[PDB]
RNA sequence: UAUCUGGUUGAUCCUGCCAGUAGUCAUAUGCUUGUCUCAAAGAUUAAGCCAUGCAUGUCUAAGUAUAAGCAAUUUAUACAGUGAAACUGCGAAUGGCUCAUUAAAUCAGUUAUCGUUUAUUUGAUAGUUCCUUUACUACAUGGUAUAACUGUGGUAAUUCUAGAGCUAAUACAUGCUUAAAAUCUCGACCCUUUGGAAGAGAUGUAUUUAUUAGAUAAAAAAUCAAUGUCUUCGGACUCUUUGAUGAUUCAUAAUAACUUUUCGAAUCGCAUGGCCUUGUGCUGGCGAUGGUUCAUUCAAAUUUCUGCCCUAUCAACUUUCGAUGGUAGGAUAGUGGCCUACCAUGGUUUCAACGGGUAACGGGGAAUAAGGGUUCGAUUCCGGAGAGGGAGCCUGAGAAACGGCUACCA
RNA sequence: GGACUUUUACUUUGAAAAAAUUAGAGUGUUCAAAGCAGGCGUAUUGCUCGAAUAUAUUAGCAUGGAAUAAUAGAAUAGGACG
RNA sequence: GCCCGUCGCUAGUACCGAUUGAAUGGCUUAGUGAGGCCUCAGGAUCUGGGA
């Protein structure tokens, strides 16, 4: 199958190298998960030494954390919009690490307005206490508050779907969000 | 090498898991991480003062120096962020009881913390494979410029 | 002599790559697969033998078939299978409902029954108890050793505080 | 795949094949100690050769160098043991001398004759082989 | 080459065993265990090649399978079980106890010890880490894991292990001037207090050693095994006390004891 | 163990080779051959081809016995002795053989994993598993479907097997359980203080992500946001807890969640004793097999520095369709152009690259004896490679396996 | 623990280091090539010496030396100390 | 005396040479492409969406 040996390949001098031994399984490679969006489908691959690796091909929910907020929700993945490696991953909406995706917002909105009682965009007792205890601390961020109105949030996939079977990520924020925002329109 | 831009890739260049919370208003924009490589190699100040990214940087990146220590003399700085040094060495032949000049070129990574030019003597430190040919990463400049500014105009 | 194989369709013969847990192949070795000729599932004049299975009975009896009956070789061996093959409820105690097969030794007739299994017995219950016991007995032992270390740490701190108030 | 059995050959043949001075000299020994081979002399000359080589080497090392002292003393007492090296001359510059004949006059075939018991080396041989 | 190797051609077998070149072909390959292959003394070797208690290898299984032999306390029944340095071998029948410590020639000696000393053993701690759940553990040269050791126990210190129960009852720090047993290299088997440690960041610390003859040598820190205070070991030493006599000195000792 | 001799001339001194001489773990052949010990051996040519036979199987008190098997005595009406067959488990990845390929490859010495996998051995290691949490969940233990077998069959033909009827488990597939505590979130209420609260849920391990702790380079202060413990209610916070390496985002832990949810014993053998409210209650001895995580051991995989025979009638070479580097990903056990995208124009060379040759596997070593050298190493040990040639892959901890499968070629 | 250090060659001592081979010690395989044995008694209930040493060179590591031979230094002073 | 070359005889070796000659081995373009693996489907049968 796919060999990962170096022993094909020209020597740094530019020299051609002879074949010494056949392919060994311990230098083997496998094919890309090329995971897509929707309706959970995951196959296990038996890797070296016993040991499973989970090949997610097709996924519709991932676990996504709002770093600055210290929480993480599970959401639908609306999905893909920018990829640094290869633009066909975007057009095909393919899921890989570093993929910029859009997720769902609604689980983060429900949390925030429950936690801050402030509502984005545009009477219990101790709850009142906690809300008033917070704020001067609820001051979100322009380019994130605006995303909630569209019910869709930008997020950078940070797991490895073809290895772990999870499509997890974080919400974009600050300079990093600024960055992909700029590309996102300086190409749209 | 680097120079300018720093945010000049398709992917946003960042140091892993070094979060800056936008809620907390800061006076330095970006929190920066570094270490000392050990073996009493001073992490130079351009590494800390800097804003370059290089995850193969011995001081600001995710490599470690372990193994060998080599000091070559730099013979090519054409590759962005990597150099080739000539290891200066000398080799005995018993039958004739004399020696014969030999050399070996070595490719080494070079952090934007360093600013190397051809001619410099350079101490390099071994690390994990970093590329097809590079198993070494600069770490310290024993040189400077090799009498460059001492060659200006007339009186 | 090549066998038919459910599923192939085709009224011819083809060579297939077979595995474990499939008809017309008994693997000699773990992970062994063999390529083997197989006859299709669709009937044709090339067949030496068709394998039929009477599903229900005609208007008349077929001699050596409906008129002769042959009993199951073996009886229920596992505890609850004995229960269901007599409908019993976990109250009746299997021990005597287990089937018994007679056999003559010339002038001696022997009676041998199976050996019930997954039968709940004193010896088993004892081993359940015992493991339940160890898990807890260890757990408590493991707690002690922590606390006693926390002590060794606590009165070590109490050496570096009567020291850091000596000089 | 089993440990090799080690062997060695135990003699050496003279370079010049036909030197009559050496050939006379060899035969006289043959008939003086009841030998049957030029090899029985070729053998001893080989035994000597190394004993001498050994001794030569030690001599080049410093007086009372550790190895010299250890292996030199050892070589001597081995030689004294069988009666090739006389007691007086016992410090290796004489083993450096020595001689083929000294080794010869210690064979059992000769000692059996040297004190009576045989009278002629050849009777002495025949006696030995015949148990 | 495809997988774990299971044979050992005698000749490739480690020399300190003292097996004869001929008579066979293979030597017993030490089981996986508490001691490295190359620095171990398989039970087969000990019971037949040293103690002469067995003539056959087939007779060694006969002896073992009656649980006559038991290592560091436990019964143990593995012809080629890897016995190693500091271990304690016991024969209940024949009322005999043994420790595996080294010669001066770097060989494992038949060394008889008292029932009392068969209580415990000595372990060089080889690493000290923080285990799961914050429980600190030490790990000694024979690969015992011991939970909750003394904080002042660091790496290279030696440790008195109970045996009957697994626990620790003492530890000797690695200080300048402490009785040391050398476990590898040429200086294997020598003993000598310690003079000084050459640091050497990132590549092999040297340990300068002097014995009770005012003789000096040097080994890698890896090869150094503390065992107490000058004068005071924590186990009985073999005769020789690990002093290493010159080939001359040995010659004279053997030829001074000459008259039957 | 530092030696020479014969032959150019009429004679002579040289240059110089041919011939002589000696050894060969160096092969063949010829002649001759009594004894002891030792004991290489289809390498060279043809990694050419192979008739037949054999070379990998395996059971403990301790996974599975209703052989319509044997044996009877000996307590055994569930089983209990012994045991074919078969299931299950483990092994067949070691060994043995050969030297075709291989010239910076392998190999040797020396390194590296802060760059990973690891059956097994050895040592450690698990009180948490259910559920809107009074009319309750098999734990005194839940499910079938199969071999062997019986019986009906097919083919000239093989370690081919089909239809029908049974029955096991440490095979397959499920699925309950246990102390106390502390901390978090919610919050019915009451009352305005400076503010507190019943009780409700959640907190095993593993998986994935994000976040925070993991201090220490000698000493001190103010303020902002949240919020701790102690009040002699203006206020103080006193003692404050810290692991390893040369070096880390290390070991370890904490927060919010995530998972077609990993493990958390429905197993087996010897013993049968204690305890009283007399339930066949509750307890309970030795050690087998297993089990997650860590350590160890046997490994493996890559890897640093330096070292190869002849050759210029081989001088430039490397990117066709990766050549050299940067970014991101994918893939892998894991680093890495290993592979793919984007981008750049690099990398090696008279200190001989690149190419060719090798009747080239490397090494420990062998032969030859002044010394310096010269020649050899298919071959008893180490490493590598292969199994007619190529490639592919199943099983598995481990094979790109050939006394395994699959295809093509011979 | 902090703060900084012109580069090398050569040489020394040492560490790390497979066995078998080789050099070589001990020991009368009857001798010897070998082997690594063996030797003493109460030879009726055991006593005991061994199974060394050397070599192991290039490269890498570690320590001493400062002759020999190279490198670097301050001259548009952008020199040196505080 | 020595002695050079063409010419002639026998035998041997190598060279040049129409045959766009032949042979073996190693790489390799382009075209065709088995097979296992991965993957989109399929769904004989056989269960509780799954195999
Ligand atoms: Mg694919
Ligand atoms: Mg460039
Ligand atoms: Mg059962
Ligand atoms: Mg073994
Ligand atoms: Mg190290
Ligand atoms: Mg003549
Ligand atoms: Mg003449
Ligand atoms: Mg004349
Ligand atoms: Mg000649
Ligand atoms: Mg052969
Ligand atoms: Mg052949
Ligand atoms: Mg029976
Ligand atoms: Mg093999
Ligand atoms: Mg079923
Ligand atoms: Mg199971
Ligand atoms: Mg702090
Ligand atoms: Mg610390
Ligand atoms: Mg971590
Ligand atoms: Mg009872
Ligand atoms: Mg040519
Ligand atoms: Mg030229
Ligand atoms: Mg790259
Ligand atoms: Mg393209
Ligand atoms: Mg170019
Ligand atoms: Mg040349
Ligand atoms: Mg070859
Ligand atoms: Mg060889
Ligand atoms: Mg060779
Ligand atoms: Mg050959
Ligand atoms: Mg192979
Ligand atoms: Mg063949
Ligand atoms: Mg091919
Ligand atoms: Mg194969
Ligand atoms: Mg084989
Ligand atoms: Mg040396
Ligand atoms: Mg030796």
């Amino acid at each position: 199958g796919i060999s990962r040996d170096s022993r094909h390949k020209r020597s740094a001098t530019g020299a051609k190298r002879a074949q010494f031994r056949k392919k060994r399984k311990f230098e083997l490679g496998r094919q890309p998960a090329n995971t897509k969006i929707g309706a959970k489908r995951i196959h296990s691959v038996r890797t070296r030494g016993g040991n499973k690796k989970y090949r997610a091909l097709r996924i519709e929910t991932g676990n996504f954390s709002w770093a600055s907020e210290g929480i993480s929700k599970k959401t639908r993945i609306a999905g893909v919009v920018y990829h640094p490696s290869n633009n066909e991953l975007v057009r095909t909406n393919t899921l890989t690490k570093a993929a910029i995706v859009q997720i769902d917002a609604t689980p983060f909105r429900q949390w925030f307005e429950a936690h801050y009682g402030q509502t984005l965009g545009k009477k219990s007792k101790n709850a009142e206490r906690k809300w008033a205890a917070r704020a001067a601390s609820a001051k979100i961020e322009s380019s994130v508050e605006s995303q909630f109105s569209a019910g869709r949030l930008y997020a950078c996939i940070s797991s490895r779907p073809g290895q772990s079977g999870r499509c997890d990520g974080y919400i974009l924020e600050g300079e990093e969000l600024a960055f992909y925002l700029r590309r996102l329109t300086a190409k749209k | 090498s680097t120079e300018l831009t720093v945010q000049s890739e398709r992917a946003f260049q960042k140091q892993p898991h070094i979060f800056n919370n936008p809620k907390v208003k800061t006076s330095k924009r970006t929190k920066r991480w570094y270490k000392n490589a050990g073996l009493g190699f001073k992490t130079p100040k351009t590494a800390i003062e800097g804003s370059y990214i290089d995850k193969k940087c011995p001081f600001t990146g995710l490599v470690s120096i372990r193994g060998k220590i080599l000091t070559g003399t730099v013979v090519s700085t054409k590759m962005h962020r990597t150099i080739v040094i000539r290891r200066a060495y000398l080799h005995y032949i018993p039958k004739y009881n004399r020696y014969e000049k030999r050399h070996k070129n070595v490719p080494v990574h070079v952090s934007p913390a360093f600013r190397v030019q051809v001619g410099d003597i350079v101490t390099v430190g071994q690390c994990r494979p970093i590329s097809k040919t590079v198993r070494f990463n600069v770490v310290k400049v024993s040189a400077a410029a090799a009498k460059a500014n001492k060659q200006f105009a007339k009186f | 002599g090549f066998p038919m194989k459910q599923g192939v369709l085709l009224p011819t013969r083809i060579k297939l790559l077979l595995t474990k847990n499939v008809s017309c192949y008994r693997p000699r070795r773990d992970g062994e697969r063999k390529r083997k000729s197989v006859r299709g599932a669709i009937v044709g004049p090339d067949l030496a033998v068709l394998a039929l299975v009477i599903v229900k009975k005609g208007e008349q009896e077929l001699e050596g078939l409906t008129d002769t009956t042959v009993p199951k070789r073996l009886g229920p061996k596992r505890a609850n299978n004995i229960r269901k093959f007599f409908g019993l409820s976990k109250e009746d105690d299997v021990r005597d409902f287990v089937i018994r097969r007679e056999v003559t030794k010339g002038e001696k007739t022997y009676t041998k029954a199976p050996k019930i299994q997954r039968l709940v017995t004193p010896q088993r219950l004892q081993r359940k108890r015992h493991q339940r016991a160890l898990k807890v007995r260890n757990a408590q032992a493991q707690r002690e050793a922590a606390a006693e270390y926390a002590q060794l740490l606590a009165k070590r701190l109490s050496e570096r505080k009567a020291e850091k108030a000596e000089i | 795949p089993r440990a090799p059995r080690t062997y060695s050959k135990t003699y050496s043949t003279p370079k010049r094949p036909y030197e009559s001075s050496r050939l006379d000299a060899e035969l006289k020994l043959a008939g003086e100690f009841g030998l049957k081979n030029k090899k029985e002399i070729y053998r001893i000359s080989f035994q000597l050769s190394k004993i001498r080589r050994a001794a030569r080497d030690l001599l080049t090392r410093d007086e009372k160098d550790p190895k010299r002292l250890f292996e030199g003393n050892a070589l001597i007492r081995r030689l004294v043991r069988v009666g090739v090296l006389s007691e007086d001359k016992k410090k290796l510059d004489y083993v450096l001398a020595l001689k083929v004949e000294d080794f010869l006059e210690r064979r059992l075939q000769t000692q059996v004759y040297k004190l009576g018991l045989a009278k002629s080396v050849h009777h002495a041989r025949v006696l030995i082989t015949q148990r | 080459a495809r997988g774990p190797k299971k044979h050992l051609k005698r000749l490739a077998a480690p020399h300190h065993w003292l097996l004869d070149k001929l008579s066979g072909c293979y030597a017993p390959r030490p089981s996986a265990g508490p001691h490295k292959l190359r620095e171990s003394l398989p039970l087969i070797v000990f019971l037949r090649n040293r103690l002469k208690y067995a003539l056959n290898g087939r007779e060694v299984k006969a002896i073992l399978m009656q649980r006559h032999v038991k290592v560091d306390g436990k019964v143990r029944t593995d012809t080629t079980y890897p016995a190693g340095f500091m271990d304690v071998i016991t024969l209940d029948a024949t009322n005999e106890n043994f420790r595996l410590v080294y010669d001066v020639k770097g060989r494992f000696a038949v060394h008889r010890i008292t029932d009392e000393e068969a209580s415990y053993k000595l372990g060089k701690v080889k690493k000290v880490q923080l285990g799961k759940k914050g429980v600190p553990y030490v790990v000694t040269h024979d690969g015992r894991t011991i939970r909750y050791p003394d904080p002042n126990i660091k790496v290279n210190d030696t440790v008195k292990i109970d045996l009957a129960s697994g626990k620790i009852t003492d530890f000797i720090k690695f200080d300048a001037g402490k009785l040391v047993y050398v476990t590898g290299g040429r200086n294997l088997g020598r003993i000598g207090t310690i003079v000084h440690k050459e640091r050497h960041d990132g590549g092999f610390d040297l340990v300068h050693i002097k014995d009770s003859l005012d003789n000096t040598f040097v080994t890698r820190l890896n090869n150094v095994f503390v065992i107490g205070e000058q004068g005071k070991p924590y186990i009985s030493l073999p005769k020789g006390k690990g002093i290493k006599l010159s080939i001359a000195e040995e010659r004279d000792r053997r030829r001074a004891q000459q008259g039957l």
